[PDB]
RNA sequence: GCUGCGGUUAAAAAGCUCGUAGUUGGAUCUAGGUUUACCUUGAAUAAAUCAGAGUGCUCAAUACAAGCGCUUGCUUGAAUAGCAUCAUGGAAUAAUGAAAUUAAUGGUUAAGAGGGACAAACCGGGGGCAUUCGUAUCAUUACGCGAGAGGUGAAAUUCGUGGACCGUAGUGAGACGCCCAACAGCGAAAGCAUUUGCCAAGAAUGUCUUCAUUAAUCAAGAACGAAAGUCAGAGGUUCGAAGGCGAUUAGAUACCGCCCUAGUUCUGACCGUAAACGAUGCCAUCUCGCGAUUCGGAGGGUGCCCUGCCGAGGAGCAUCCGGAAACGAAAGUCUUUCGGUUCCGGGGGUAGUAUGGUUGCAAAG
RNA sequence: UUUUUUUUUU
């Protein structure tokens, strides 16, 4: 049974980039799924994607840029506060130079570093690097 | 795999103190029956009397008699075997002494070739066997 | 190949691809208008029908159901509804 | 250590294969796992077909033929050399060899 | 309330007679004092008179059966070889 | 089909079109449909095979999009809904005859494990109807009364 | 080992399935140009200790002091940091509620989720009950034969002129379904194969049919579960534990041969274990090429052939990555760890032993 | 056809 939609959206995108496709297609895509991929895309580690309506939870083409090293999600949703934001990110991320770790807030779904910049805390998404 | 939920502490927990009892450090340190069966009752050293002397023979490949002595704990009246170390010093411990006994090294296991001794000998009639076998103190 | 255009698809391997993993679906039935000779009533049928469609006056049967698309009773022709 | 991608059988999709008695020890085998042998020879050895053709009773007689279907255990296979071991390469190898 | 656990019908003899022997006495006794199914009337109400002799309460028909059972094993094969060989 | 106790992993199933508008071809009218449905279930047919007959013959692809109703809703607006849903009648009535067939063939082990599957899918249904409402709160599936209860 | 371990072979996937608690649950409602849960900020929150600011106790551990003028004096430090409750703001994520005189009167879609319906010269050693047939084994009858037959490495025990063994033709019993028969099929697994009839069930495929989250995994709980074994009743052909003989041997309580008892078979109950093995839990998802195979479908040619055809199986050889390696298209997508969930392991023994509990007629689980 | 063994340490 399916359970993360987002889990099997950033695993399909790593082992096409894996793989060195160009494009890669994406089952039930969702809001949460799409907000990710804009603060990747933002952050540019990958092109532009459509988004295919079928009348159901529809389809996602996303367009790889052979520039991302991993994309994960983080399960469950854990409650990430400002004064421990730092622990996570030290822990998740390969470097402080780059990589992004995505919370969902009240304000919306943003980095870290948009996170810290809005004193904000909330519930960790994943990461990408 | 483990559970991952973010509901899932109880069971997390309740798994990790059910596996624990596995682990062999933690059961030898919780069972219960630790004071109960330790001669010397989670003590360091304890006080005996001597009840005999007995060689016992070195395991393979070595080959020698090891002088041991048997020992009456004064704390629970139990018995055991303990080891006289250094050379000649079999000679200070009499019939019918007061010695003082401890662990061996290793935590109620053998030491070495001497197969099922895990004690040793510190003093002999309130002198160290140290002092003794270096020429410091003579018997009282 | 690495680089493939899954948004526009071939439309010859769309065809050639199952009805639910298209990029969009679609089924591969059809509505089809029946002619058969004698009472030359049009019926709309569906292709894939597994009831025994009858002639409403000529009460003549039009199709047999089957494991996959009807068929047709000989003498009778068809023509795909748009 | 598995020596046998297939264990040594050929059962799959299945849970039981009923077994065979061997031809020499009476071994019980399984039927995919036995050493099958299918043999057809002259009722008549090949020295003596012209004994038994110079001494037919007819103008033209067809002589008959053995068939015999025989299954071997492993070990009594081996033994008679129907099957020899093979190194670990050819192991692999699944064509029948020359005959 | 469940009186016994397990001995049932077969309290009535107490200790006695040995446990295997209660336990097959058991079986028999049950199906002698059971209700069965009448075939003529429907109805559940075929009991036991005397051995062999089962007599229903309602359409009042005597049935000639089993000792302990209303009908036995090997009279229904019977019964069914015979409707067979009629069949065929 | 899918699979609820069998290892079967099927792909097998309708494609609705992406087109949600009646066909122009299709001249049969949102009112006209409802009444033949009424007349269907008045025949006694169940919506399962109201839409299958009006898909066969009369040519509508979706009573949804054309009656732009389901096809159990316009039978409720109606008041012509069954006691028991479709669905979960015919559960009972596999489990029924599974239990006579088992009243004669009492050696048959693998309708044994048939029937415990089929009455524990009953019972799951039940209970999502009862939380639905649609059935009694102190509906029950009694073996004895199943057979009544689905005749 | 939550972060953060491992379970094919090193210890470790329950035989298999159903199932309550628990855990976890698809997409979808203002983008643009009522409740909770959670996060932010405050409030309430003894010292000593820890961190930490200041300060030449001669340094330091400490301590909480002290430093300046000139006398009648001034100024000081002894900081600051360190579940539940209340309030404030935020409205993503995750739950939860609303409607079956006017107004657009009020039902999100129909998951490459799940269930149910409908189709089929449908598919199948799937299951059950009856039934038909076949040689073979054994026994026995009739007829012929004439002295060996059987068995082994070689023999012997054994059978044989009371005429065996061998032939031909019958008769009877019980068991078993050869060849076809396969990297074939079906079933949850265990398992399943002579013909036919009946009974209920089911897969896959087809589907512009229906319901609309009804789902995944599952402590407790429950069904099924090879062989042997136990109880009762029938059968007792073959084979055959135990037993008894003949060999072999130093011995031979064995391997080999002969005669056999329980059993092997049927019916109704027990037991619940197997190297019950793929030594690999289940559900979902992604990653490679090739040509074969079983079932169904689509399109053509003449049951067969073709379609680099579409699904679903069961595999094999071109295999990224992985692995201690053997090897694995999963045992990969894991230090770049994190889809959900159940069970299990923690150096080797003692030991699956003792004791307690529970199940069983017992054996034992 | 038969064909059992090979003290301790190094």
């Amino acid at each position: 049974v399916r359970m993360n939609v987002l889990a099997d959206a950033l695993n399909a995108i790593n082992n096409a980039e894996k793989r060195g496709k160009r494009q890669v297609l994406i089952r039930p895509a969702s809001k949460v799924i799409v907000r990710f991929l804009t603060v990747m895309m933002k952050h540019g580690y990958i092109g532009e994607f459509e988004i295919v309506d079928d009348h159901r939870a529809g389809k996602i083409v996303v367009n790889l840029t052979g520039r991302l090293n991993k994309a994960s999600v983080i399960s469950p949703r854990l409650n990430i506060r400002l004064n421990d934001l730092e622990k996570y990110t030290n822990t998740l991320l390969p470097s402080r130079q780059f990589g992004y770790l995505i919370l969902t807030t009240s304000a919306g779904i943003m980095d870290h570093e948009e996170a810290r910049r809005k004193h904000l805390g909330g519930k960790i998404l994943g990461f990408f690097f | 795999g483990k559970p991952k939920g973010l509901c899932t502490a109880r069971k997390l927990k309740t798994h990790r103190q059910e596996q624990r009892w596995n682990d062999k450090r933690y059961k030898k340190a919780h069972i219960g029956t630790r004071w109960k069966s330790n001669p010397f009752g989670g003590a360091s050293h304890a006080k005996g009397i001597v009840l005999e002397k007995i060689g016992v023979e070195a395991k393979q490949p070595n080959s020698a008699i090891r002088k041991c002595v048997r020992v009456q704990l004064i704390k629970n009246g139990k018995k055991i075997t303990a080891f006289v170390p250094n050379d000649g010093c079999l000679n200070f411990v009499e019939e019918n002494d007061e010695v003082l006994v401890s662990g061996f090294g290793r935590s109620g296991h053998a030491v070495g070739d001497i197969p099922g001794v895990r004690f040793k000998i510190v003093k002999v009639a309130n002198t160290s066997l140290i002092a003794l076998f270096k020429g410091k103190k003579e018997r009282p | 190949p690495l680089a493939v255009d899954l948004l526009h698809p071939e439309p010859q391997r769309e065809i050639r691809c199952h009805k639910l993993k298209r990029l969009v679906q679609h089924p591969n039935s059809y509505f089809m208008d029946v002619k058969c000779s004698g009472c030359f009533k049009i019926s709309t049928v569906f292709s894939h029908a597994t009831t025994v469609v009858v002639c409403v006056g000529c009460n003549t049967v039009l199709c047999q159901p089957t494991r996959g698309k009807a068929k047709l009773t000989e003498g009778c022709s068809f023509r795909k509804k748009q | 250590t598995f020596k046998r991608r297939n264990h040594g059988r050929n059962k799959k999709n299945r849970g039981h294969v009923a077994f065979i008695r061997c031809t020499n020890c009476g071994r019980c085998c399984p039927k995919d796992k036995a050493i099958k042998k299918f043999v057809v020879r002259n009722i008549v050895e090949a020295a003596a077909v012209r004994d038994i053709g110079d001494a037919s009773a007819y103008t033209q007689y067809a002589l008959p033929k053995l068939y015999h279907k025989l299954h071997y255990c492993i070990a009594c296979a081996i033994h008679s050399k129907v099957v020899r071991n093979r190194s670990r390469e050819a192991r692999r190898d699944r064509n029948p060899p020359p005959r | 309330a469940k009186r016994t656990k397990k001995v049932g019908i077969v309290g009535k003899y107490g200790t006695r007679y040995g446990a295997s022997l209660r336990k097959m006495a058991k079986k028999l006794e049950v199906a002698q004092h059971s209700r069965y199914t009448c075939s003529f009337c429907g109805k559940e109400a075929m009991k036991r008179k005397a051995t062999g002799i089962w007599n229903c309460a309602k359409c009042h028909k005597v049935v000639a059966g089993g000792a302990y059972v209303y009908g036995t094993v090997t009279a229904a094969t019977v019964r069914s070889t015979i409707r067979r060989l009629r069949d065929l | 089909m899918g699979r609820m106790h069998n290892p079967g992993k099927g792909m097998a199933k309708s494609a609705i079109p992406y087109r949600r508008s009646v066909p122009s071809w299709q001249k049969m009218t949102a009112e006209e449909v409802q009444d033949q449905i009424v007349k269907m279930a008045k025949k006694g047919l169940r919506p399962s095979q109201i839409g299958v007959i009006l898909r066969d013959s009369h040519g509508v692809g979706q009573v949804r999009r054309l009656a732009g109703n389901k096809i159990f809703r316009i039978l409720k607006s109606k008041g012509m809904a069954p006691e028991l849903p479709e669905d979960l009648y015919h559960l009972v009535k596999k489990a029924v005859a599974i239990r006579k067939h088992l009243e004669r063939s009492r050696k048959d082990i693998d309708s044994k494990y048939r029937l415990i599957l089929v009455e524990s899918r009953i019972h799951r249904l039940a209970r999502y109807y009862k939380t639905k409402r649609q059935l009694p709160p102190t509906w029950k599936y009694e073996s004895g009364t199943a057979a009544s209860l689905v005749s």
